[PDB]
RNA sequence: AUGAUGUCAUACUUAUCCUGUCCCUUUU
């Protein structure tokens, strides 16, 4: 029961660690409660499946034009 | 408070079907050794041949009498009347306790004391 | 050493039945005493008697016959003068002397009598009544004392006694410090000092029901 | 069938009593014409266009289809005797239809289709059409889900204000008054209006008789819930209306022909009376039985007068006086009625008036007396009924007179068949004759055989009030008189046939020889008491206490005059202790553990060896039920024999106990726990430590109990074997839990390390806790913030150490990460305060005040009473001075929110110490018109 | 005389009950003269700072008491 | 308005407002109760009564209006018997 | 009816503690007086903040 | 408390009737809701406290069997001189319950 | 049940990319949410990254409008042969094409 | 067009400051960060 | 680039709580 979900969430996390190293994700942080957090999107996520989610609402991946032509002025 | 009485017999009889109560002990110690059954709250146009003709399907009444009041027709809404054997009555107290009659629903119930003209309740 | 705390005034009544604790404002408690089988004083719910905008000068239980005790203090509103800048309602705002009664049949205080002042009183004087002197309280002022007592029994005001040509300032008044009861079967006296350390005999001539004049007399100094 | 006129009831000033003038009219014109000489009677175009609502037309088809209509009664004789048949033919063969047109919308039964087919229909997006459309929710929150129920609830409650009263009660009135209702949907809409009661205030004015006349079905019911649940909702409303709105809304009810209403009209007026007061409402009522048009008004208000008895109760008191002063004219009426109810009412009162304002009913005695004379029927009892209630009050010398008078007429009346007067000449022989001022002998002779020759009969005990109430009488009958009369006489009827009765009988024994005691008892008659105490015990129909409570009480009274009547017991106890399977086992084994002491005190050491190993071997019992009364069972005989003694030696016992803890079910888990508890405290040492271990990752899991107790007895345990070992182990165990599991039991696990630390100094343990902040584990952070709550609100002053090492931790924590922080930080804050009183530390408490002190603003219910509760702390360790220094620049800010705060903040600052904040007041100018500067502090000597 | 305001309840809430608490909206001579009354009530309830007021000044206990129990309404006049 | 000034009932006859006050029911309410009687005879009870409450208890019975010039016609017939030293109103001397 | 902040500061003695959202409050003099305390404290940075101090 | 926040108390006179906690809600605190360090008695109402309303429990509300008392948190913040603390309303808590 | 949240998607997506396609219990054991039965109906349903859920033309419905005379029942069979293949999307686009062109 | 976003960050607001050389501000803490500023420091110190 | 309202999941807290009943409505 509770260590089957323990155990459920544990093989979850890695999952969701293994998503995010095979696709690269740069903007996946950690927080010290057992959480994540966006940081190109500058929010929370409840779960894990909530940072796995941020890819179609808020899409801040767009917003970084303006940041990658202030950083070089060529296309 | 009127007509609470036939309720609360049916409750006391409902209570002790339920309790799991045998047949030695189904409100019946109390009330032994006597056929007279105390009748109360019938209608003021039903007679005592009409009331002794409705209480002759457990059996037949030894010594029916009305309550007489009103010098003009003896009318005072109760009636005693003494069955042949202390399971007819135990089958008119169980049977035909709170039914409707002719309107106004009537009570009965047993009082197994004495013969005495003013015993009930208007 | 709150103003809403009670602390500040406590009277009890002469025949033991009661006590009353009150505050200097809208707070005023009242608890029952009485004996128990095995002659040990306990003590009841006390009775909650608040008022509010109210202030409590001094209190003082009335010498009462057995009868319901009651509790005479010197009360004064001050809400019509927190709610007038003119200062028009501050000015001619004279203490009230209420007498709270409380009914021991219906367990509750409350206020039976109450009755306005000529002049601000400072302190009181407890006369002892029932089968000992007519009831009813002596309320000292400013170079003046006036004995009321409740009921039909009128007021009667004396004023305070000064000393023969005094070199203080005539503009400054003359109040009383402290007060003694002295109470005897036979009669009864009072002596109170004034400002000047002046202790006076106090004595009251009454009638059969009815108080009838004040004699005051100048004991020593 | 009294009820169901609920059903007859249509929806909803000098026009409302127009109408009811117009009513009883009616009721003349038809009552007589039959004299000179229902439903069905004809209608009128009017009365047609009144049933049906709005949009609809009454528009025929042809000429020659409406005489059909008429020539149809005449047909449906003729044409019915007429040619007719119906067939069918075999040939092949679009079928449309409507469910709920929505999202989701959750179900709808087949007659609700009525209500709610304005939803069905599917036309969309074109005013209060669409009001009365989205109004709907109310579908949402009669059928569905339950978060549906909940978060519909929550929407239509914050839409009050918008919709407005008329559109809801429009569309919810009827549903209420629907014929097909359930319970539970009642309930739920009466929960809606509630809610939405609580905000509309000026607005339901025109709507409250067409609220009540809904509600007042409530205040009379069978179930009680229900009652509490109306004399609310009418609180609300009367409370929300105005007193004014109230009274001229609910007079014409007062005359109405059905007294069905009159009545529930009546405790109406007893609950708004107690919403607005007595006074208030005493000039309406004082008028009332004053009326002198009709009687059924006085009637009324009568009743009025006892529901207003009955409700407020004790709080009667003050206008006693009033109240009998308006009752006391309809005692001599010429209508019986009004007589009756009046003096009814009489007794009421004076059951509420506890021994007191007796003069108040004064005047009223003398005629009630005269009438005991010459009264025959119900009137009569009601007369005793309410000189019954009187009697307490009186002087023992008048009513020594008085008494003795009214035993006469009380003796006279045992004899009546009505269980009315019965029950009234029951509670009065209880008054009148457990009074201190009646003699004994008297009672013995005259009273007791016709009460127990009349009253004691299997009539009787089958009902339910008039045995609770026989019950009583008889246990007062028995404080006078004695004790062994009464049970000496019904000891006889513990061997009667049915259950009922001997249950009565065995409780009466159980009362008596509660208070008595069983001094009084004489030897042969104690033979008849064990012999019947076993042998109705031993015939057990339902599961019970009486018979149990009853024996054990018995036995306990007995003392050591039981000693020669232990073999028969216990033999019986052990042969029913097989016999009945899950009947039977449970209830022998709970009268070892209530005779344990009497087994004990004795000396019968052999019986102790018995119930010990014989116990022993039934922890293998496979029925909770049974299993949980053996455990409870051993409880009790360890509470007497103790620990080295044990027949059973711990050594045995114990690991034979550890794997029973997977029941589960606290029938089990409850007396185990315990059991677990009471020997892991006691001796402790008998049982090795790796079996102690073992018990506590048992334990662990424990801690999903939906019981309380159980969690309780699980913590308390789990700190004894903390002594037994020593700390740092287990709470390790504890740390363990990552407080994944949010049910049951987690922050249990928090006050085992609270215990945990008391049982040996924290001063050891604090170390581990403060490193497992650390961890970046979210939850479990907050878990042991609470660690550190718990354990200040145990330790206490021993808190004057360590509030330092917890500083900065709380500075990490109270700056937020994420709410709960601040908030659990914050209640360590206040217990660390309450804590730490008075010993000299304050400084640090400050500097942790300057961090707790931003979090003041905000809307989550939790985090701001948890920081009320924190300031509040503070404000008693730090000293009001600190506070308001804090606190006075936000009282006059501009903003309203700073305001608020800052104002309740002050106002909590206020109420204490009130007295010790004059020195701080700041000194503050003074303006034209008034003086602010208070020169009383700058006299200088 | 129609007046339109019926100051009763509306659902069990606030309702103030005590003295010298104090709202958001409250004005400052309001509070000014709360404070004063709560320093008047203070300085009768004290002993030992009505000893050491009335040591000071040529007047006696009781005086001052009775100056200060008359100054209580009205003590800094109501703004 | 005319609510405003302090008055007593206790120097003023109470029979001979009762005509008074029910010709005003009858004119206000249509026909005759019980009820406003009886508030009649509670409102006028006490030797201080409260003309606000009064009016009060009479706008929630009646409709208001007429209420309000009600309790104005009742405040002057009492003032009228209470300043006159014999506690009758003008309608009681001419019959 | 509302001074401004010129006039709010030209009359209080300590002109250096007058912020600009209090000339929307009720009694400026009182507000200025208290603002002006010696061991009085200032009220949070959050009250003008949409942040609610912790985001 | 925590076991119910919309719960109010009764807050009336205290008189001479000594509180008692149901065997239910034995341990727990009044105002504090704790299980440790009473210090303090609980009184209650004369009117909360009158034939049947007496011996009940303060909290609970059921047969009290027990005296209860405040927690000594509760009684160094002057929480436990207030008025009696009778649980009046029942509201959002064992109503449902009943249905199930 | 089975009301397919996004979250949910995504964690079956990672799952059926992580763990694999004919392992249906090891992926139900990650979701708390459904069985394994109802995880691999999403998977071959929505979940699928051959689906196509968009780009209706006339092509398609005229295969389709040309097989539903031929066979009227058994839309499963006609899911793989007409391309959509998710079981759904053809009923759907038959009540469309029944709907549109009844007016 | 973010006209939401520039409605919540209080863009499009009647603001002036005539301490900083008479300039004017879109929003009320825009006017507030202009009265403190190095422009406004310089022009009062170029004012006297 | 915050913020806004909004249908909709997801976590968290309240040491939340699982034997409650008519022991009281007895209304003509």
């Amino acid at each position: 029961s509770s260590e089957s979900n323990r155990d459920r969430r544990e093989r979850l996390r890695q999952l969701a660690l293994e998503t995010i190293d095979i696709n690269k994700d740069p903007y996946f942080m950690k927080n010290h409660l057992g959480s994540y957090e966006c940081k190109l999107c500058l929010t929370l996520h409840n779960n894990e499946g909530s940072y796995l989610a941020h890819t179609q609402g808020k899409k801040h991946q767009t917003n970084l034009a303006r940041r990658a032509a202030k950083e070089a002025k060529e296309a | 408070n009127p007509l609470t009485k036939v309720k609360l017999i049916n409750e006391l009889n409902e209570r002790e079907v339920q309790l799991g109560v045998a047949d030695k002990v189904s409100w019946h110690s109390e009330y032994k050794d006597s056929a007279w059954i105390f009748l109360g709250g019938l209608p003021y146009e039903l007679t005592e041949g009409d009331i002794i003709c409705v209480f002759s399907q457990y059996g037949e009444i030894v010594n029916i009498n009305l309550v007489r009041d009103k010098k003009t027709g003896k009318s005072k809404g109760f009636c005693f009347l003494c069955y042949e054997d202390q399971r007819s009555t135990i089958l008119a107290v169980d049977n035909f306790n709170g039914i409707k009659i002719k309107g106004r629903t009537i009570r009965v119930d047993h009082v197994s004391n004495y013969r005495a003209p003013k015993d009930s309740e208007e | 050493c709150r103003r809403i705390v009670p602390g500040q005034f406590l009277a009890v009544d002469p025949k033991g039945r009661a006590v009353m604790i009150s505050a200097i404002e809208k707070q005023k408690l009242v608890y029952i005493l009485n004996r128990d089988a095995a002659a040990r004083l306990t003590i009841s719910s006390p009775l909650e008697a608040h008022k509010a905008n109210t202030l409590v000068y001094h209190v003082v239980g009335v010498d009462v016959g057995f009868e319901n005790p009651m509790f005479a203090c010197l009360e004064m509103d001050y809400e019509e003068a927190d709610n007038d800048p003119t200062g028009e309602a501050a000015a001619n705002t004279q203490q009230t002397l209420t007498f709270y009664e409380l009914d021991l049949g219906l367990n509750h205080v409350v206020r039976k009598y109450s009755e306005p002042l000529e002049e601000h009183g400072n302190f009181l004087i407890t006369v002892p009544g029932g089968s000992d002197g007519p009831s009813g309280v002596l309320i000292c002022s400013e170079n003046y004392i006036t004995y009321k007592n409740f009921g039909d029994q009128p007021d009667i005001r004396c004023p305070i006694p000064r000393r023969r040509n005094d070199l203080d300032d005539p503009e400054r008044g003359m109040i009383f410090v402290c007060s003694a009861t002295h109470k005897t079967k036979s009669m009864f006296f009072f002596l109170a000092q004034t400002e000047q350390g002046d202790i006076f005999k106090i004595t009251l001539e009454t009638d059969e029901d009815m108080v009838t004049e004040i004699r005051l007399k100048y004991f020593d100094t | 069938e009294y009820k169901k006129h609920r059903r007859t009831m249509i929806i909803s000033a000098e026009t409302p009593r127009t109408d009811r003038g117009g009513d009883s009219i009616g009721e003349t014109p038809t009552p007589g014409a039959s004299k000179r000489k229902e439903r069905n009677r004809p209608l009128s175009d009017e009365e047609l266009d009144a049933m049906f609502p709005e949009g609809y037309k009454v528009l025929p088809p042809p000429a020659g289809y409406v005489p059909i209509r008429t020539p149809a009664r005449k047909l449906t004789a003729t044409p019915t005797p007429l040619g007719g048949m119906t067939g069918f033919h075999m040939q092949t063969e679009m079928k449309s239809v409507n469910d709920q047109p929505s999202g989701n919308l959750p179900f709808l039964k087949p007659d609700d289709i009525q209500y709610f087919d304005k939803l069905l229909v599917d036309v969309d997006e074109s005013e209060e059409q669409k009001e009365r459309k989205i109004m709907k929710l109310l579908l949402k929150i009669k059928n569905g889900t339950p978060p549906m129920r909940k978060a519909a609830l929550r929407q239509i409650t914050d839409k009050a204000r918008e919709f407005g009263a008329g559109p809801l009660f429009n569309q919810i009135l009827p549903l209420l008054m629907s014929p097909t209702l359930e319970d539970q949907e009642r309930h739920l809409l009466v929960k809606v209006i509630d809610r939405i009661l609580y905000k509309l205030d000026d607005l339901v004015r025109p709507y409250v008789h067409k609220i009540l006349v809904v509600i007042e079905p409530l205040l009379i019911d069978e179930d009680y819930y229900a009652r509490v649940e109306g004399r609310e909702i009418i609180s609300n409303l009367a409370k929300a209306a105005g007193l004014a709105t109230m009274i001229s809304t609910m007079r014409p009810d007062i005359d109405n022909m059905d007294e069905y209403v009159r009545n529930t009209t009546a405790r109406a007026f007893a609950v708004v009376a107690s919403a607005l007061g007595i006074p208030s409402l005493l000039p309406f009522l004082k008028a009332v039985c004053k009326s002198k048009k009709s009687w059924q008004a006085r009637h009324t208000g009568i009743k009025i007068v006892q529901q207003i008895a009955i409700l407020m109760g004790c709080a009667i008191l003050p206008h006693l006086r009033s109240l009998v002063e308006i009752i006391e004219h309809g005692l001599v009426d010429e209508q019986q009625k009004v007589r009756t109810i009046s003096a009814l009412a009489i007794a009421a009162l004076a059951e509420a008036a506890t021994p007191y304002g007796i003069e108040s009913f004064d005047s009223v005695l003398k005629p009630l007396w005269k009438g005991i004379r010459q009264h025959r029927g119900k009137g009569l009892a009601a007369f005793l009924k309410a000189i019954g209630y009187l009697i307490p009050l009186m002087d023992a010398e008048y009513a020594n007179y008085y008494t003795r008078e009214v035993m006469l007429i009380l003796i006279r009346e045992f004899q009546s068949p009505d269980e009315e007067m019965k029950k009234i000449v029951l509670k009065v022989v209880k008054q009148c004759c457990g009074t201190d001022g009646v003699e004994a002998n008297y009672i013995k002779t005259e009273i007791l055989p016709p009460f127990f020759k009349h009253f004691w009969q299997h009539r009787m005990a089958l009902d339910r009030r008039n045995y609770r109430q026989l019950v009583d009488t008889t246990v007062e009958l028995a404080n006078k008189v004695g004790a062994a009369e009464i049970i000496s006489r019904i000891v006889d009827d513990l061997k009667d046939e049915a259950e009922q009765y001997r249950k009565m009988v065995m409780e009466t024994i159980e009362k008596i020889m509660g208070n008595l005691g069983a001094a009084d008892i004489d030897h042969k008659l104690e033979e008849q008491l064990i012999d019947g105490i076993l042998y109705a015990f031993q015939e057990q129909t339902t599961e019970d206490s009486v018979m149990l409570n009853g024996f054990g009480t018995v036995v306990n009274a007995l003392g050591k005059r039981v000693k020669p009547y232990l073999p028969q017991i216990c033999g019986t106890v052990l042969w029913r202790l097989n016999n009945k399977s899950a009947k039977v086992r449970q209830q022998a084994a709970d009268l070892i553990s209530r005779t344990a002491v009497v087994m004990k005190t004795c000396q019968e050491e052999k019986l102790m060896g018995h119930l010990g190993v014989v116990l022993y071997e039934y922890l293998g019992e496979e029925y909770p039920e049974v299993l949980g009364s053996i455990l409870g069972a051993l409880k009790a005989i360890v509470n007497v024999i103790g620990m080295h003694k044990m027949t059973p030696p711990i050594k045995d016992l114990l690991p034979r106990l550890t794997p029973i803890l997977k029941n589960r079910h606290e029938k089990v888990q409850e007396n185990c726990i315990d059991l677990v508890g009471r020997i892991a405290d006691r001796g402790a040492e008998y049982v090795s430590a790796r079996e102690w271990m073992r018990i506590c990752f048992e334990l662990l899991e424990l801690l999903k109990a939906h019981k309380k107790a159980i969690r309780r007895a699980t913590v308390n345990t789990f700190g004894y074997i903390a002594k037994a070992i020593g700390p740092h182990d287990v709470l390790a165990t504890l740390l363990n839990n990552l407080k994944v599991q949010e049910r049951q039991n987690r922050v249990c696990t928090t006050v085992a390390i609270a215990i945990v630390a008391e049982t040996c100094s924290p001063f050891t343990v604090l170390p581990a806790l403060m490193n497992e902040y650390r961890v970046p584990e979210l939850n479990v952070q907050n878990g042991v913030l609470k660690s550190l709550s718990f354990l200040f609100e145990y330790i206490g002053e021993m808190g004057k150490d360590y509030i330092y090492a917890v500083t900065p931790l709380l500075e990490d924590a109270l700056m937020d990460r994420d709410l709960v922080h601040r908030q659990t930080a914050s209640a360590v804050v206040q217990h660390m305060s309450l804590g730490v009183y008075g010993f000299g530390c304050e400084d640090s408490l400050n500097h942790l005040l300057n961090y707790v002190w931003p979090n003041v603003f905000e809307t989550s219910p939790h985090v701001i009473q948890a920081v009320m509760g924190a300031l509040e702390g503070l404000r008693v360790a730090i000293g009001p001075c600190r506070m308001l220094q804090y606190c006075l620049q936000g009282l006059f800010h501009p903003a309203r929110k700073v305001r608020d705060v800052y104002w309740k903040i002050y106002n909590s600052i206020y109420i204490g110490s009130q007295d010790a904040l004059i020195a701080h007041y700041p000194r503050i100018y003074n303006d034209d018109k008034n003086t602010y500067i208070r020169y009383e502090l700058d006299y200088i000597l | 005389m129609t007046d339109r305001y019926t100051i009763h309840s509306q659902l069990e809430h606030l309702q103030s009950k005590y003295i010298g608490t104090g709202h958001a909206d409250t004005t400052k001579w309001e509070w000014l003269v709360n404070q004063h009354r709560d320093s008047y009530c203070s300085y009768m309830g004290h002993f030992d700072l009505l000893n050491y007021f009335a040591i000071a000044e040529n007047e006696s206990k009781a005086r001052v008491r009775f100056n200060l129990m008359e100054k209580m309404l009205q003590p800094c006049g109501p703004p | 308005e005319c609510l405003e000034k302090k008055v007593d009932m206790s120097k003023v006859n109470l029979e001979v407002i009762k005509p008074w006050i029910t010709k005003r029911v009858t004119e206000i309410l249509g026909f005759e109760d019980d009820v406003v009687i009886e508030f009649i005879f509670n409102q006028l009870e006490v030797k201080n009564p409260d003309s606000k409450m009064m009016q009060i208890n009479l706008t929630g019975f009646l409709n208001g209006k007429n209420a309000r010039e009600f309790m104005g016609e009742l405040w002057p017939l009492l003032l009228s018997a209470q300043e006159n030293i014999a506690g009758i109103p003008s309608a009681f001397l001419e019959l | 009816n509302r001074f401004t902040v010129a006039e709010l500061k030209q009359l209080v003695a300590r002109p250096d503690v007058v912020e600009m959202h209090d000339v929307t409050a009720q009694d400026p003099k009182l507000l200025v007086h208290l603002k002006a305390t010696r061991n009085s404290v200032p009220v949070p940075r959050h009250w003008c903040f949409k942040r609610k101090y912790l985001q | 408390a925590k076991h119910h926040p919309d719960l109010i108390f009764c807050r009336k006179q205290a008189g001479v009737a000594i509180g008692r906690l149901c065997e239910k809600c034995d341990g727990k605190c009044v105002i504090c809701d704790s299980y440790v360090r009473p210090c303090t008695l609980v009184r209650i109402c004369d009117e909360c406290n009158y034939g049947s309303y007496q011996g009940r429990c303060v909290i609970c509300g059921g047969p009290g069997v027990s005296d209860a008392y405040y927690c000594k948190e509760c009684t160094i913040q002057e929480k436990d001189r207030d008025g009696c603390p009778k649980i009046v309303n029942l509201g959002s808590s064992k109503t449902d319950l009943f249905y199930e | 049940g089975g009301v397919w949240r996004n979250t949910e998607d995504e964690i079956l997506k990672a799952a059926v990319m992580k763990y694999g396609k004919n392992q249906w219990s090891r992926i139900a054991s990650l979701l708390h949410r459904k069985s394994a039965k109802q995880c691999k109906a999403r998977w071959y349903e929505w979940l699928d990254p051959s689906i196509k859920k968009t780009e209706w033309s006339r092509e398609e419905e005229e295969k389709l409008l040309h097989l539903a005379k031929l066979m009227p029942t058994q839309w499963r069979t006609i899911a793989p042969i007409i391309g959509r293949t998710a079981a759904q999307c053809l009923e759907h686009y038959e009540f469309l094409l029944d709907k549109a062109a009844q007016r | 067009i973010p006209y939401w976003l520039y409605k919540l960050h209080g863009l499009n607001i009647n603001y002036n400051c005539e301490i900083c050389g008479n300039y004017t501000y879109r929003g009320p803490k825009a006017f507030q960060r202009h009265f403190a500023e190095w422009r406004h420091a310089h022009g009062m110190r170029c004012l006297g």
